[PDB]
C-alpha cells in the first residue's frame, strides 16, 4: 500500500496560499482545458503513423484538440449515432460543423485578447496551464491533419458502437423499464413550479435589463484594469529591452571612444500625475 | 446482490493507494482494471495511465471548487454547492460510496452542500475528509454522510469534521444531529464526540445547567444530551424533569482529556453566513 | 420562455461573482505593492549609474558597473514575473464576468425572439 | 552597428514614454468610471457609496500612494 513512487511526476508546481479566504465558484471543466485525453493506444499512433518521418509535429495537445472538435460535432449532428454506428459521418460531411465549432469559449477569448489592445500571443487565465501555450490553431490543424487524425478517431466510435471512448457512468434512460441496477446513479428530479402572474414577470423583465447593465458597467472596469495591467507589461519589457540596449550602446561606444550623446543613455523626469 | 461486495481492486489516489470496502456505482468498464486513479484535487477517476498523465498536465484546479470558509494552520474547510460543482460532487460521493456501505447516489447531488476538510501543502489543498448536509433537512439533520479517507486515519481528522459540522448549526441557532441510521464507526465516533464535549461544558462551567442550556451552547439534540448522560451514568430524573450532576468518574475524565492536547476547530476563524436557498 | 426564470438563475449564476471580483483586484493590489518596492530597489541602482553619466558621461565605467548591471537586470526580471501574475489575474477577472455577460446576453436574445421581453 | 542601436533605443523609449501616457489614462479613465457607475445591484455590493469602495482602482499601488 502506502507511497506511490511516480506522484512527484504527476503533481508538480506550487498553490500559493493567500491572505484572505480563497474565492472560487469555477467547474472543474473550467479548470481542466481540453476535454480529451490520450491514452496508450492514442500516443504509438500519434508516435508511430503520424510523427514517425514527418516535418511537421502534431503535439499531443494539438492531437486532443482535433478529436475534442470531432466529439462536439458528431454529439451534435449524430446525437442518436447508437442506432447505426457504422454510419458514421465522414470527414468532408463532418468538416463544415468542425470548421465553425467554438471551442472552450474560443470567439470570447479572441474578442477579450482583442479588446484589451494586446493582440500578443493568446488571452491567459488562472484556469490555463502555460504547457497549452505552444499550439496552434484549430482551423489550421483541421487542413493539415483533419482527415488522417479524423480516420483514426472514426474506428475508435465505432468500436465502441458510438458511445463514448472514456468509460461512462451508466444513467438512467427514459425509455427503460429498469431493473433495480446499483450501477445506474445521480437519477434527475425536475422541480416543475407554477408560473409567476404576468405583471411580476413584466417587473422581472425589468430588473433584467437593471441587472445586464450592471453586468456591463463591471465588464467595463474590468476591462481597464486589463488595459492598465497590460500596459504595464509592455512598460516593463520595454524597461527590459531599454537596459540591453543601453549596455550595448555603452560597450560598442567604448570600444570607439565617441563622446556625447549620452541624452538616450539616461532617464529624464518629467511632470506625472 | 452485486451492491453487496467490493467493486473495485486497487485505487491510487494521489500519492496513496486506499483499499475500497465496499461496491461503488464508478463506470463498470473500470472493475477490469488492475489500478484505478483518483486525482487528488478533481477526485476524477482514470483506468488509463497515460489519460491521468496528460489530464494532470493540463489540470489548474488545486484545491475544492469553492470558497474556503475555514482556515487554521492544520486543516481548511470548503463550502462545496452540489448543484453548482455537478462533476466534482458526483466524483466524491462516487469516493464516498467507496467506504460508506448505506450512502445512496441514487439521486443527483443537487440538494446537497458538501464541507470539505482539506490540509494544505506547496502542491495545494488535499481532501482528507468531508461531511455533506441536505440544504433543507426534514428532520433537522445536520450530516447527512461524513467520512475520514482511509490514507489519513490517526490523527485526529474525524473529530475536527464533527466538530465543524456542530460550528455551522451554531452559526445557524439551530439544533442538529447525524442523519438517520449511523455507520458502525460513525456511531463509535459520535459518541465519543457527544462525551467529551458534555463532559468538558459541565466541569468547566462549575454551575448546574439545564438539559436546555447545554443544548443551547452546543446545537446538541436534547435526545443525544440525554443519551449521553445516561451512559456517563449521570442523568436522574426529579419532578418530571431530567437533571444532570458530577460525580468522581467525571473530573477524572476530564482530566484525561484536556491531557490529550487535541486538535480542535477555532470558531473565529469560521468566516461563513449560512446559504439562502429560494 | 420565463422571464422570472432567467433572473433567478443570472442571480444565482453571479452571486458569488462580486467575491471574486474582490479577491482577484486585492491580489492585483499586493502584489502590485511588491513590484513598487522592487521598483526602488531597480531604480535606485539605476541612478548611481545615471549619476556617474552626467558626471563623467559613458566612456569612463563606473567603478560598480558590471556589478550594479547584474542586480538591475534581476530585479527588473522579478519586476516581469510579478507583473505577469497581474496580468493573469486581470484577466480572470474580465473572462469570468465576460462569460456570465454573454450567457445573459443569449437569455435575453431567446426572450426577445418571443413575445415574452419588449425589445 | 552603433548607429542602428542608437536609432533602435530611442524606438524604444518612445514606446515606453507612450505606454506610460496610455497607463495613466487608464488610472484616471478607470477612477472617473467608479464614480460614473457607482454614483440595488452592484459588483461591489452584490447584485441581489465610498471611496473605499474602489476595489478597482485600490489595485494600484500608484492610487494608493495618491490617496495616502
Amino acid at each position: 500500500s502506502m507511497t506511490w513512487n511516480e506522484y512527484d511526476k504527476f503533481y508538480t508546481g506550487s498553490f500559493q496560499e493567500t491572505t484572505s479566504y480563497i474565492k472560487f465558484s469555477a467547474t472543474v471543466e473550467d479548470c481542466c482545458g481540453t476535454n480529451y485525453n490520450m491514452d496508450e493506444r492514442d500516443e504509438t499512433f500519434l508516435n508511430e503513423q503520424v510523427n514517425k518521418g514527418s516535418s511537421d509535429i502534431l503535439t499531443e495537445d494539438e492531437f486532443e484538440i482535433l478529436c475534442s472538435s470531432f466529439e462536439h460535432a458528431i454529439h451534435e449532428r449524430q446525437p442518436f449515432l447508437s442506432m447505426d454506428p457504422e454510419s458514421i459521418l465522414s470527414f468532408e460531411e463532418l468538416k463544415p460543423t468542425l470548421i465553425k465549432s467554438d471551442m472552450a469559449d474560443f470567439n470570447l477569448r479572441n474578442q477579450l485578447n482583442h479588446e484589451i489592445n494586446s493582440h500578443k500571443t493568446h488571452f491567459i487565465t488562472q484556469f490555463d496551464p502555460v504547457s497549452q501555450m505552444n499550439t496552434r490553431p484549430l482551423i489550421q490543424l483541421i487542413e493539415k491533419f483533419g482527415s488522417k487524425i479524423y480516420d483514426y478517431w472514426r474506428e475508435r466510435k465505432i468500436e465502441v458502437n458510438g458511445y463514448e471512448i472514456f468509460p461512462q457512468l451508466k444513467f438512467e434512460r427514459p425509455g427503460e423499464k429498469e431493473e433495480i441496477d446499483p450501477y445506474v446513479c445521480f437519477r434527475r428530479r425536475e422541480v416543475r413550479h407554477p408560473r409567476k402572474t404576468r405583471r411580476i414577470d413584466i417587473l422581472n423583465s425589468q430588473r433584467l435589463r437593471a441587472l445586464h447593465q450592471e453586468l456591463k458597467n463591471a465588464k467595463d472596469l474590468a476591462l481597464l484594469v486589463a488595459k492598465r495591467e497590460n500596459v504595464s507589461l509592455n512598460w516593463i519589457n520595454d524597461e527590459l529591452k531599454i537596459f540591453d540596449q543601453r549596455v550595448k550602446i555603452k560597450n560598442l561606444k567604448r570600444s570607439l571612444n565617441i563622446s556625447g550623446e549620452d541624452d538616450d543613455l539616461i532617464n529624464h523626469k518629467r511632470k506625472r500625475p | 446482490e452485486v451492491a453487496r461486495v467490493r467493486n473495485l481492486n486497487r485505487i491510487i489516489m494521489g500519492k496513496y493507494e486506499i483499499e475500497p470496502w465496499y461496491f461503488s456505482p464508478y463506470p463498470i468498464e473500470l472493475t477490469d482494471e488492475d489500478f484505478i486513479y483518483i486525482d487528488d484535487f478533481t477526485l476524477q477517476y482514470f483506468g488509463s495511465k497515460k489519460q491521468y498523465e496528460r489530464y494532470r498536465k493540463k489540470c489548474t484546479l488545486r484545491h475544492p471548487p469553492g470558497n474556503e470558509i475555514y482556515r487554521d494552520d492544520y486543516v481548511s474547510f470548503f463550502e462545496i454547492d452540489g448543484r453548482k460543482q455537478r462533476t466534482w460532487c458526483r466524483n466524491l460521493c462516487l469516493l464516498s460510496k467507496l467506504f460508506l456501505d448505506h450512502k445512496t447516489l441514487y439521486y443527483d447531488v443537487d440538494p446537497f452542500l458538501f464541507y470539505c476538510m482539506t490540509r494544505r501543502d506547496e502542491l495545494g489543498h488535499h481532501l482528507v475528509g468531508y461531511f455533506s448536509k441536505e440544504k433543507e433537512s426534514a428532520d433537522g439533520y445536520n450530516v447527512a454522510c461524513i467520512l475520514t479517507l482511509p490514507q489519513y486515519q490517526r490523527m485526529g481528522y474525524g473529530k475536527l469534521l464533527i466538530e465543524f459540522s456542530y460550528e455551522l448549526s451554531k452559526k445557524e441557532n439551530k439544533v442538529g444531529s447525524p442523519q438517520k441510521p449511523l455507520s458502525d464507526l460513525g456511531l463509535l465516533s459520535y459518541r465519543a464526540y457527544w462525551s467529551d464535549t458534555l463532559i468538558t461544558l459541565l466541569v468547566e462551567h462549575q454551575k448546574e445547567i439545564t438539559i436546555d442550556e447545554i443544548s443551547s451552547m452546543t446545537s446538541m439534540t436534547t435526545t443525544d444530551i440525554l443519551h449521553t448522560a445516561k451512559t456517563l451514568n449521570i442523568l436522574r430524573y426529579y419532578k418530571g424533569q431530567h437533571i444532570i450532576f458530577l460525580n468522581e468518574d467525571i473530573l477524572d475524565r476530564y482530566n484525561r482529556l484536556k491531557a490529550k492536547k487535541r486538535r480542535t476547530i477555532d470558531p473565529n476563524r469560521l468566516i461563513w453566513k449560512p446559504p439562502v436557498f429560494t | 420562455m420565463d422571464p422570472s426564470l432567467v433572473l433567478e438563475q443570472t442571480i444565482q449564476d453571479v452571486s458569488n461573482l462580486p467575491s471574486e471580483f474582490r479577491y482577484l483586484l486585492e491580489e492585483i493590489g499586493s502584489n502590485d505593492l511588491k513590484l513598487i518596492e522592487e521598483k526602488k530597489k531597480y531604480e535606485q541602482k539605476e541612478s548611481q549609474i545615471h549619476k556617474f553619466i552626467r558626471q563623467q558621461g559613458s566612456i569612463p565605467k563606473h567603478p560598480q558597473e558590471d556589478g550594479l548591471d547584474k542586480e538591475i537586470k534581476e530585479s527588473l526580471l522579478k519586476c516581469q514575473s510579478l507583473q505577469r501574475e497581474k496580468c493573469v489575474l486581470a484577466n480572470t477577472a474580465l473572462f469570468l464576468i465576460a462569460r456570465h455577460l454573454n450567457k445573459l446576453e443569449k437569455n435575453i436574445a431567446l426572450l426577445e425572439e418571443d413575445g415574452v421581453l419588449a425589445p | 552597428s552603433y548607429e542602428a542601436l542608437k536609432a533602435e533605443l530611442k524606438k524604444s523609449l518612445q514606446d515606453r514614454r507612450e505606454q506610460e501616457d496610455t497607463f495613466d489614462n487608464l488610472q484616471q479613465e478607470i477612477y472617473d468610471k467608479e464614480t460614473e457607475y457607482f454614483s440595488s445591484g452592484n459588483i461591489i455590493k452584490g447584485f441581489d457609496f465610498n471611496n473605499n469602495d474602489r476595489i478597482f482602482s485600490l489595485s494600484s499601488a500608484t492610487y494608493v500612494k495618491q490617496q495616502h
